RNA sequence: CAGGCCUUGACAUGCUAGGGAACCCGGGUGAAAGCCUGGGGUGCCCCGCGAGGGGAGCCCUAGCACAGGUGCUGCAUGGCCGUCGUCAGCUCGUGCCGUGAGGUGUUGGGUUAAGUCCCGCAACGAGCGCAACCCCCGCCGUUAGUUGCCAGCGGUUCGGCCGGGCACUCUAACGGGACUGCCCGCGAAAGCGGGAGGAAGGAGGGGACGACGUCUGGUCAGCAUGGCCCUUACGGCCUGGGCGACACACGUGCUACAAUGCCCACUACAAAGCGAUGCCACCCGGCAACGGGGAGCUAAUCGCAAAAAGGUGGGCCCAGUUCGGAUUGGGGUCUGCAACCCGACCCCAUGAAGCCGGAAUCGCUAGUAAUCGCGGAUCAGCCAUGCCGCGGUGAAUACG
């Protein structure tokens, strides 16, 4: 069960409460962050990559 | 529990059929998913078979449970002790 | 640690009475980081000390500290197949130590009500040789002496 | 204390507000 | 007829004038003890000039913002002695070694991941 | 008390009793087993049997492998025991001088 | 006369900044100069492995940091040569008065 | 299990992002998800020609991407014939002013991914990994490198056991932030599974 | 899991044939899904004053390929991570020694946080690690002066509010600064001990950073991927249940057992963040949760916001209590389609265990531990006492 899944949660829902994100790269639906669309496994992959506009290794 | 501003909370689908046997004069059993009905007092007398996710329960209804809900009456699980 | 010799913090000097050894029992009284609280309590006894008797409560302190100071205690070494109760002697700092941790400790054990009441009166016996502070320091010895025998097992 | 409702400071380790720690 | 010192520690910040007079001291709209009312640990900000003697010899207008009041009282001690400095030049010594005009850095250590605190580490229990 | 975990396997009450009959070997050295844990698993060669104990001397950690599940568990066993015995009389070596 | 300026490059923004600042100094007259309003952190704390492991993470963090000027006496001698100017790509312009 | 993204931790030092622009909250995502198709639709599509970095920009309702390669031409076609022809599959995706340039890699052989992509193609045409590995190292260090390193990993020449195969030249300092290293990975698809190869590239410390 | 349903299928690329496309709106049956069905107008380039004739814009219906599988194998794998370990190590080139595995270098004397550096040496170099280059903090400078600041002079509705100014604070970009550089001493050197200057001293504090490799470590359930397995079902939709069960057992935590405390009332002092079906001033109804009004703020402007410990006063008087706040009864609020299973919050009543914890065992070397509160991600709401951050207060001790 997963493609499915992947898909009954872009279709908009019977009730407004039944949405939830996912990650609209790997179709993970854990750990989704709303600013990028991302799980915290592809922001991770990504912003390695430079490919998250201004996001870097925060060191502090 | 729910606002007392809102409703008096009754699926409508399983409202409608307690009305229309009313009027006939009651009473078939009723198979009903909605654990989530109030006991309403127009209810009172029927017996109503309340799907506990396996199977249907038959729960004769009473004056002294009103104000509860359906569910309440078809426990979701088997558990007779340990050991 | 195993490098060097670690360094002994040195204290701020109290603000009432200029003292580092007060500030140091301050901190030992202090819980949890209160240390408003700890001096009011310290500062509070000095007011107690002097209205049941009328002395310097600098120099009652001060006395009863260099009354709990052990000037030798015992350190186990398990020597051969026994663990010998070793008599040593006791370091001016680990004597500071020691004698401002029993003080605030039999304090603590005394049965009346109010912090400040126990650390005045403790401070009082300790000062004139009597509390189970006192008791604890002339024990620590008592160890030693009791294991003079050992002595020669002193590293 | 931080555990009791009915407090002040209930309300606070809580987070909430009522007539015992009112705004 | 003005001097000027500024004094931080930790997350406060302290901005102190120095203006000869009698020995009033006032700390964001109210007097020394007005604001430090309750704390032992306040008069050890009025430390520099004692030093050098010149406790009565100030009133003092003083600013105060962030922090806590310990860390305020710390950072006053800084400025007025900064001030002090200000007002004669050959009065570092005699101020050096209480060292009065040096800042400590002393302040919050980050919070770790891994950690409850920044060192403190979770209980573990092997077997 | 005791504790048996199965990973990724079923097995039986009998077959828990069993370890515990088997543990109780240790019992002999008359010191405490604390906590004593027991993992057993199965890899593509046989059987694996883990355990995890403390006593006042020490902890024990041994594993034991082999195509029999029951021989396996009488490996981790001797490891065990091996380990024990060495906890308790090792402090004894020295005595001299 | 109000310009305020916000991108997640510092460099590329106080570029900008300086720019606005140049040509409207240059038609005149006043431009108050690019105040650094203070930056916005956005912080974002991943597990680094995908499985488990917890108590290993990564920290990113987004900046996003503010330019203020003001071209105090107009002319819009400025106000139409501003139009066209060499902004680069990552950084947002925003005009009020 | 433990080396970090050797791009990734150069962000800002060497090494430039390769979506850059502003967007706020509200927008963020869906740029950078129009960004990765744009991506995703241009990874299968150049291929061929050579791919090395893809540099997108934006300001409002336009965006330029710039495609670096080392075969120009295989992306511009005849007289522009494909690169009109990618205009309007962009343009479509986009639904927005979507400029396309191209520009050349000077030196193939110095970048990473390309480097990473070659030995990944030679692996799936069955070829000897270990003495490849030892040619693309060659390769890049003779085209000037100050140092190279290449990596695959899988089951090599289809045996069960996966291994690691490493080859090395020259300086490849990964802990040196001021240290310019290319990275890039390139996945190798065989009958029997996947190879991961990594290439990294020291052009120079700056 | 149970039950009710769907069969190129919730989804891709197809090729073919019927319908009209496309999109919206209702009706029946039903728990819903689904099944049934009654609505209504398709641009194009086209013979079109004419029936009529498409093409492919997209759907529908029937097919066939195919989809789909969080089914198995982490012991076939990629990727990423954990660990030993921020430990000081792991090697290569050439030469030399050995029949050979292999040695040498890399050992040795000194030194360092360090295979750090020095001296010596059949070794002479090189690489990966160490360090440095990067970030935060500490001092200072330059450039800037609002939405931030207010030293001084004017107004001052009595509030940096106004004039004004950018000094100061700050904010945020760029620089300076510490190198054992300088003196004493020991040294063959490298260094070590002490001093001064200095905001800072011998890596200034913290961070990012993790060698060759190990654990046939972890993850086929984030993703990818070989192969094996399912195909009116091991795929797909829905309603309900379960993941929240409870003789027991262990791990991590919260709150505690009280007077250095608890309760009330009044009164101070942060930082980092977050906020347009959002954050909510202020007003009014309610004991309250909250509700109804309603201004401001694309936010250094406005808001969350009050920080708490603390301070000042008053009560409690050593009792299972004015300690503790579990359990349960009753009444309400809010979110949500819906709080029976199974939400958080408020109020009334109830007011348990617990009097400091056996064997055993964890953390921490300084702004640390301890203690105090504040924020955020996720998020309709929340089972957060969790996690990642933030500041407040602020120790003890290290012979070895
Ligand atoms: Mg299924
Ligand atoms: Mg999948
Ligand atoms: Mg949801
Ligand atoms: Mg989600
Ligand atoms: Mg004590
Ligand atoms: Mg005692
Ligand atoms: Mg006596
Ligand atoms: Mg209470
Ligand atoms: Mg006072
Ligand atoms: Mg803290
Ligand atoms: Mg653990
Ligand atoms: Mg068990
Ligand atoms: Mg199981
Ligand atoms: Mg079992
Ligand atoms: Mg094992
Ligand atoms: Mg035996
Ligand atoms: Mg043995
Ligand atoms: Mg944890
Ligand atoms: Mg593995
Ligand atoms: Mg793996
Ligand atoms: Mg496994
Ligand atoms: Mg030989
Ligand atoms: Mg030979
Ligand atoms: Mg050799
Ligand atoms: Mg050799
Ligand atoms: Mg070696
Ligand atoms: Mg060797
Ligand atoms: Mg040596
Ligand atoms: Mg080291
Ligand atoms: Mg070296
Ligand atoms: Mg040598
Ligand atoms: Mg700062
Ligand atoms: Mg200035
Ligand atoms: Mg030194
Ligand atoms: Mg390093
Ligand atoms: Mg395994
Ligand atoms: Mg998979
Ligand atoms: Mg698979
Ligand atoms: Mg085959
Ligand atoms: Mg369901
Ligand atoms: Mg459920
Ligand atoms: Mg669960
Ligand atoms: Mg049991
Ligand atoms: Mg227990
Ligand atoms: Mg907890
Ligand atoms: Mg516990
Ligand atoms: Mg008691
Ligand atoms: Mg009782
Ligand atoms: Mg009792
Ligand atoms: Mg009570
Ligand atoms: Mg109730
Ligand atoms: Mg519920
Ligand atoms: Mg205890
Ligand atoms: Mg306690
Ligand atoms: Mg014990
Ligand atoms: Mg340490
Ligand atoms: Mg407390
Ligand atoms: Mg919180
Ligand atoms: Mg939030
Ligand atoms: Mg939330
Ligand atoms: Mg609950
Ligand atoms: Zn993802």
């Amino acid at each position: 069960a997963r493609k499915a899944l992947i898909e009954k949660a872009k279709r908009t829902p019977k009730f407004k409460v039944r949405a939830y994100t996912r990650c609209v790269r790997c179709g993970r639906a854990r750990s989704v962050y709303r600013f990028f669309g991302l799980c915290r496994i592809c922001l991770r992959e990504l912003a390695h990559k430079g490919q998250l506009p201004g996001v870097r290794k925060a060191s502090w | 529990p729910r606002s007392l501003k809102k409703g008096v909370f009754v699926d409508d689908h399983l409202l409608e059929k307690v009305l229309e046997l009313n009027a006939k004069g009651e009473k078939r059993l009723i198979k009903t998913w909605s654990r989530r009905s109030t006991i309403v007092p127009e209810m009172v007398g029927h017996t109503i078979a309340v799907y506990n996710g396996k199977q249907h329960v038959p729960v004769y209804i009473t004056e002294n449970m009103v104000g509860h809900k359906l569910g309440e009456f078809a426990p979701t699980r088997t558990y007779r002790g340990h050991g | 640690a195993r490098r060097r010799r670690a360094e002994v913090r040195q204290l701020q000097p109290d603000l009432v009475y200029g003292d580092v050894l007060v500030t140091a029992f301050i901190n030992k009284i202090m819980r949890d980081g209160k240390k408003n609280l700890a001096a009011r309590i310290f500062y509070d006894a000095c007011k107690i000390i002097q209205e049941k008797t009328g002395q310097e409560p600098l120099k009652v302190f001060k006395q009863a500290v260099e009354n709990v100071k052990p000037r030798m205690e015992v350190r186990s070494r398990r020597v051969g197949g026994a663990n010998y109760q070793v008599p040593m002697e006791v370091s001016p700092r680990r004597q500071q130590s020691l004698a401002l941790r029993w003080l605030v400790q039999a304090a603590n054990q005394r049965p009346e009500r109010r912090a400040a009441v126990r650390i005045a009166h403790e401070l009082m016996d300790a000062a004139e040789g009597k509390g189970g502070a006192v008791k604890k320091k002339e024990d620590v010895e008592r160890m030693a002496e009791a294991n003079r025998a050992y002595a020669h097992y002193r590293w | 204390g931080k555990g009791d409702r009915r407090t002040r400071r209930g309300k606070i380790w809580r987070g909430t507000y009522g007539k015992y720690r009112p705004r | 007829e003005q001097y000027y010192g500024t004094g931080r520690r930790k997350e406060a910040v302290a901005r102190v004038f120095l203006r000869p007079g009698n020995g009033k001291v006032t700390v964001n709209g109210q007097d020394f003890n007005e604001y430090f009312q309750g704390l032992v640990r306040a008069v050890a900000a009025l430390e520099p000039l004692r030093a050098v003697d010149a406790l009565g010899h100030f009133d003092a207008y003083i600013t105060v913002r962030g922090g806590g009041k310990s860390g305020q009282i710390d950072a006053i001690k800084l400025g007025i002695a900064r001030a002090l400095v200000q007002y004669n030049p050959d009065y570092r010594a005699k101020l050096k070694p209480l060292g009065f005009l040096t800042r400590d850095a002393r302040v919050v250590e980050r919070k770790k991941y891994g950690k409850h605190k920044a060192r403190r580490a979770p209980q573990y229990s092997k077997r | 008390t005791m504790n048996i975990t199965s990973k990724q396997m079923e097995i039986t009450p009998a077959i828990r009793q069993h370890v515990a009959d088997r543990l109780a070997k240790l019992e002999k050295w008359q010191t405490h087993l604390i906590n004593p844990h027991i993992i057993l698993s199965k890899e593509p060669q046989g059987f694996v049997a883990d355990a995890t104990i403390n006593t006042p001397n020490g902890v024990l950690v041994a594993s034991g492998k082999h195509e029999d599940m029951y021989t396996a568990i009488n490996e981790l066993i001797n490891k065990l025991e091996r380990q024990l015995n060495k906890l308790q009389h090792k402090g004894e070596a020295r005595r001299a001088a | 006369i109000r310009i305020k300026l916000r991108g997640f490059d510092h460099k590329t923004l106080d570029a900008s900044a300086q720019k606005i600042v140049e040509a409207a100094r240059r038609s005149g007259a006043q431009v108050s100069g690019p105040i650094p309003l203070p930056t916005r952190v956005r912080r974002f704390t991943v597990i680094r492995g995908p499985f488990k492991h917890k108590d290993s993470r990564e920290h990113f963090e987004l900046r996003t940091h503010n330019r203020l000027v003001d071209i105090i006496n107009p002319n819009r001698k400025t106000i139409e040569q501003l139009m066209t100017l060499d902004l680069p790509t990552g950084v947002e312009i925003e005009i009020k008065t | 299990g433990n080396k970090i993204h050797p791009i990734g931790f150069r962000l800002g030092i060497t090494r430039d992002w390769e979506s850059r622009w502003y967007a706020g909250k509200k927008q963020y995502r869906h740029l950078l998800l129009e960004d990765q198709r744009i991506r995703g639709l241009l990874e299968k599509e150049l291929y061929s020609a050579g791919l090395a970095r893809v540099d997108i920009e934006r300001a409002a309702d336009n965006v330029a991407v710039t495609v670096h390669v080392a075969k120009p031409g295989v992306v511009i076609g005849r007289g522009g014939e494909r690169i009109r022809v990618l205009r309007e599959e962009l343009a479509k995706l986009t639904g927005k002013n979507v400029a396309l340039n191209v520009q050349e890699v000077q030196n193939p052989n110095l970048s990473a991914p390309l480097v990473a992509q070659r030995v990944a193609e030679q692996i799936e045409r069955r070829f000897a990994v270990r003495r490849a590995i030892k040619q693309a190292v060659q390769r890049v260090m003779e085209s000037g490198a100050k140092g190279a390193k290449v990596i695959v990993s899988g089951r090599i020449g289809g045996a069960e056991q996966a291994r690691t195969e490493w080859a090395a030249q020259g300086r490849v300092p990964l802990h040196t932030l001021r240290a310019n290293i290319d990275y890039g990975f390139a996945l190798a698809r065989t009958t029997y599974g996947v190879l991961g190869v990594k290439a990294y590239i020291f052009l120079g410390e700056v």
